[PDB]
RNA sequence: AGGACCGAACCGACUAAUGUCGAAAAAUUAGCGGAUGACUUGUGGCUGGGGGUGAAAGGCCAAUCAAACCGGGAGAUAGCU
RNA sequence: GCUCGCCGGAAGACCAAGGGUUCCUGUCCAACGUUAAUCGGGGCAGGGUGAGUCGACCCCUAAGGCGAGGCCGAAAGGCG
RNA sequence: ACACAGGUGGUCAGGUAGAGAAUACCAAGGCGCUUGAGAGAACUCGGGUGAAGGAACUAGGCAAAAUGGUGCCGUAACUUC
RNA sequence: AAUUCCUUGUCGGGUAAGUUCCGACCUGCACGAAUGGCGUAAUGAUGGCCAGGCUGUCUCCACCCGAGACUCAGUGAAAU
RNA sequence: GCUCAACGGAUAAAAGGUACUCCGGGGAUAACAGGCUGAUACCGCCCAAGAGUUCAUAUCGACGGCGGUGUUUGGCACCUCGAUGUCGGCUCAUCACAUCCUGGGGCUGAAGUAGGUCCCAAGGGUAUGGCUGUUCGCCAUUUAAAGUGGUACGCGAGCUGGGUUUAGAACGUCGUGAGACAGUUCGGUCCCUAUCUGCCGUGGGCGCUGGAGAACUGAGGGGGGCUGCUCCUAGUACGAGAGGACCGGAGUGGACGCAUCACUGGUGUUCGGGUUGUCAUGCCAAUGGCACUGCCCGGUAGCUAAAUGCGGAAGAGAUAAGUGCUGAAAGCAUCUAAGCACGAAACUUGCCCCGAGAUGAGUUCUCCCUGACCCUUUAAGGGUCCUGAAGGAACGUUGAAGACGACGACGUUGAUAGGCCGGGUGUGUAAGCGCAGCGAUGCGUUGAGCUAACCGGUACUAAUGAACCGUGAGGCUUAACCU
């Protein structure tokens, strides 16, 4: 019954799920900040952030696991030169989290997920 | 866990190839049968030149489980395949002589020290 | 299954007792901004706390 | 022994029929009579072939 | 060569489940039968109500068949409701 | 516009049948769409269909229909 | 009757593997099926896995499971050969 | 017997146990020779019965992945 | 005079089938169930010779008699034919004892052990399969026992549809034929989202006469209530030998219930790896997508069982059948009539859970609130402004909590959740590079690399300060205590 579980669901199949998020963080560190659902943004944390922990770590396994996920060379081109050198002494936690609103189609908690630095 | 039709092989020289559970005795209406159980069995398969044929009704004590027993430690037993020792239904005494294969503490009980003592390994 | 007497309409209120809807009370202005926005969630213009997070 | 029987239909019917059902320890022999209509009369025709199989009995060991 | 075999398209419809105010006024899903023949299918014709057609069930004849639909006898008759 | 997923002897691209402007463009959002709609096969207005070689029409026939005279049948009408 | 999981004749129908128009992934091209967002209870439907035993279930091995391809070896009773 | 009421008839086999099954007897209620009789290889989405393989059908259920179910926002029935 | 078969004669000319059926009506009239009755069925008593070794009271008990039960088959049509729409199985049950076991006793022709019959008792338990469509029954193997019935022959708006009852077909028999049957034999749609009552859970409101946060008493209610074997006592008592107790104690199983993942396993489509076909990143390499997770092999946390612990009481009071004591009515006898003592898994408690809506609304502990005016039906009044505490709620981060609520933790006065660090655990020698080899590939670097829910720490992120609800000493009467 859930017991001490983790991971949300998110009415999606696995396969599905995993391209989700593959997806939304490349489009995350892209504009440094999306306007998406809570529920779906409080399960983003634990994807991007886990990516730029690897980011702080430069070398050339590291760049292969960076496109082994997210499989893009645009991400890895904005990682390891922008986010990992910026983001050397935070010590975790590199994303914030703010609830905008509700969406106006299906009333759904909408928040406002960004980088912490996002120094412009 | 022997259970109602577990077909079982013979540790025994008794003639016997291989039987079938038809009534795991004990309490009323229980389901297994572990290693130092008595189990009323038939005979499905056995040997030309033998003591014991094909059809008759006896029981007979288990010897060797897949499912295997544990120790006061929590360690188990592991074998492979089952085996059980014919006896004589009405005196319970074992048939045959020889034991084709180990056994397990558990029938150190004083009632079959004949299978102990006729046994290989164990 | 169904009705075997048409239910009245003091049945049917009863039933709507515990649908009525409730207050927000959870009113707060901004310390910059001043703009009666819903606790825990940023302003409009994107404030939050006196911080236009947002920029937009 | 009285036991219960099942009937015909032509719709959707249940017609139960008892039957009589006598039993004799002594020679194992079983006569069931299904011929009458009344529980009384049905046991009574069954003894009648009750009666009459274990005079049978007696003429084959005579 | 084969009313031969295995097996798609195509035709059909044995089993199970779902469905039963269904997505659907007999379907879908997963397995099945035939699959060069007594095969299947498109287009245009012919046979019609106590008659048509029928590898015959009393089955089909525009979702309606031990007797189609429409109009008229006809506001039939009704010891029954 | 950038990614993701699905079909791919089809959920693709063309004709006949059959519908009948549903095609394109500008514009509007009450009604219609099983939700919202600045969107649309929705309302309104304008516009689009160009053939000696494609098809029909045309010439010639099949099943079969009609059928001058003719035969038959109360009449209708039937066969030819 | 509907913007309905149905039905509708003919033509073209590629690359890799493959006997194949099966099938799996893709091309040209075309769509994401016109309500969504959370939750992750019982329970229902569609599926996966399972200790030991292996039909003991049940009307019945229904359903599931299993077997499954090519080459070669080998193949009984019976027979209309 | 697709036919046998009495009847699960009586013996053989098959199972630990077999009202069904496979041979036999003949006491054929009420088989019978084109209302065809007795057999018969092959064939069959055919009826009945065993054996092996095989598995959650079952002893005995447990967990997990999806679509509903439940909550929220929009629309909004039906039998009775 | 024919002729009126049915003889007030429908004219004096007139046989059947339908389960393909159809229309109009009936519980006026049948099948299932219910109702009344209780012939029959079942059960229990009364007298009784005899059978029986002597003796019926050790039972049985012929020949007859009197009643109860409403479990059988029937009798009568009271209820329903503008529907009460099924036999059996599966699942789930619940009640009555005329008890199958276990328990407490009387008698014996029960020596012993072990049985037979009768009395008391419903607490709890009351099998697994082969054959059949099965109720039933037969057989096999158990067990302490495998009880008898009621409950629409319990339960089909819970399932199945095997039997039997729609339409197809075949065989025997009967009929001239349609078709039929004390017949049997293949194939044959089980519809419905729960308004009310009820039941299993869970909340909102208000009330408890001041408000609030906790801890309990405890009426009352429910759950739980089975039992075998082995040894000991003692191989004693009894006994001719063979056999072989009561009582009390210890140990160990079967079924059942509760709880729990530490152990052995299952699962673990969020972890690691292998590998087939194919597509893409220009190619190789390295990876990702897809094909049920593509197919697979292992696996953490959780959940879970087949796994691991635990329970059933003992005891107490009052009784049943029964054994009694004393003892008169009746100078004796006698358990009873006064009085007194033992006496069952049964009754109330003892064990566990719920529980003050127990409106009879309890008790205890703690905390907080003691401002001016008016109108005044002169009221437990209402309104304005000033005050609005204790605490709660809202919102937010979330939970081994959870359908939604509710409940628990925390809210920078910080470890609630996520991220991060370390380690654990799982998976098995990554990538890149160097060397060897014709090559596939291997070796070294390396038990490395990669690690979801696990553990110990860290405020980097998000839990904002405040606002909102909630108030201003709590009526009357009487009595007891201080002025």
């Amino acid at each position: 019954m859930r017991h001490r579980k983790s991971g949300r669901q998110l009415n999606r199949n696995s396969s599905h799920r995993q391209a989700m998020f593959r997806n939304m963080a490349g489009s995350l560190v892209r504009h440094e900040i999306i306007k998406t659902t809570l529920p779906k943004a409080k399960e983003l944390r634990r994807v991007v952030e886990p990516l730029i922990t690897l980011a702080k770590t430069d070398s050339v396994a590291n760049r292969r696991l960076a496109f082994a996920r997210t499989r893009d060379n645009e991400i890895v081109a904005k990682l390891f030169n922008e986010l990992g050198p910026r983001f050397a002494s935070r010590a975790g936690g590199y994303t914030r989290i703010l609830k905008c609103g509700f969406r106006a189609g299906d009333n759904a908690p909408m928040a406002y997920i960004e980088l912490v630095d996002r120094s412009e | 866990m022997i259970q109602e039709q577990t077909m079982l092989n013979v540790a025994d020289n008794s003639g016997a190839r291989r039987v079938m559970c038809i009534k795991v005795l004990g309490g009323s209406h229980r389901r297994y049968a572990g290693v130092g159980d008595i189990i009323k069995i038939t005979i499905k398969e056995a040997i030309p030149r033998g003591k014991v044929k094909k059809g008759d009704v006896l029981k007979a004590v288990v010897v060797r489980t897949k499912k295997g027993v544990r120790r006061p430690d929590g360690s188990v037993i592991r074998f492979d395949g089952n085996a059980c020792v014919l006896l004589n239904n009405n005196s319970e005494q074992p048939i045959g002589t020889r034991i084709f294969g180990p056994v397990t503490r558990e029938l150190r009980s004083e009632k079959f020290m004949k299978i102990i003592s006729l046994a290989p390994e164990v | 299954a169904v009705q075997q007497n048409k239910p009245t309409r003091s049945k049917r209120g009863m039933r709507r007792s515990h649908d009525a809807l409730t207050a927000v009370t959870s009113l707060s202005v901004d310390k910059t901004s001043g703009e009666k926005h819903l606790r825990h969630h940023i302003t409009a213009d994107g404030y939050y706390r006196g911080r236009k997070v947002i920029a937009k | 022994d009285v036991y219960r029987t099942s009937g015909a239909g032509g719709q959707h019917v249940n017609r139960t029929e008892s039957a009589v059902r006598i039993t004799h320890i002594p020679t194992g022999i079983v006569t069931q009579c299904q011929n009458d209509r009344s529980q009384h009369k049905n046991k009574d025709q069954a003894m009648k072939q009750m009666k009459a199989k274990l005079y049978e009995l007696e003429m084959q060991k005579k």
